[PDB]
C-alpha cells in the first residue's frame, strides 16, 4: 500500500546552482507506462528515479520509486515533466517540502 | 521514459 510521507530538503549549493540531489520521471506528457515504479502504469505523476549518494534528498529520506503529490504545496499529480521540474528548481526557493507517497510492505509477517 | 536531473 501506499504511505504518506513528508519530506524537508535543504537544497545544497554547488556551483551556481541549488541541487536536490535526485531525478525525475513522469509528468502528463510522457508515457506512463514506461514507468517502472508505478502500480498503476496509467498513473501520469511525478516519481523519484533516482536519488544521489550524500544529497540533500537521501539525507532528507527522499527514495527512488516516491510518488510526488506536492512540492511546497503545488500539486504535481498533473502537472508536465517541465512543470514537475520547474517547480523542484526553483532558485529562490532554498528549502522545498515534499508530499509523497511510497509503496509499502508490511514487514515480518512471521517472527 | 526521459528523466530529469534535479
Amino acid at each position: 500500500t501506499a504511505v504518506v510521507q513528508r519530506v524537508e530538503i535543504h537544497k545544497l549549493r554547488q556551483g551556481e546552482n541549488l541541487i536536490l540531489g535526485f531525478s525525475i520521471g513522469g509528468g502528463i506528457d510522457q508515457d506512463p507506462s514506461q514507468n517502472p515504479f508505478s502500480e498503476d502504469k496509467t498513473d501520469k505523476g511525478i516519481y523519484v528515479t533516482r536519488v544521489s549518494e550524500g544529497g540533500p534528498a537521501e539525507i532528507a529520506g527522499l527514495q527512488i520509486g516516491d510518488k510526488i503529490m506536492q512540492v511546497n504545496g503545488w500539486d504535481m499529480t498533473m502537472v508536465t515533466h517541465d512543470q514537475a521540474r520547474k517547480r523542484l528548481t526553483k532558485r529562490s526557493e532554498e528549502v522545498v517540502r515534499l508530499l509523497v507517497t511510497r509503496q509499502s510492505l508490511q514487514k515480518a509477517v512471521q517472527q | 521514459y526521459p528523466t530529469s536531473i534535479i
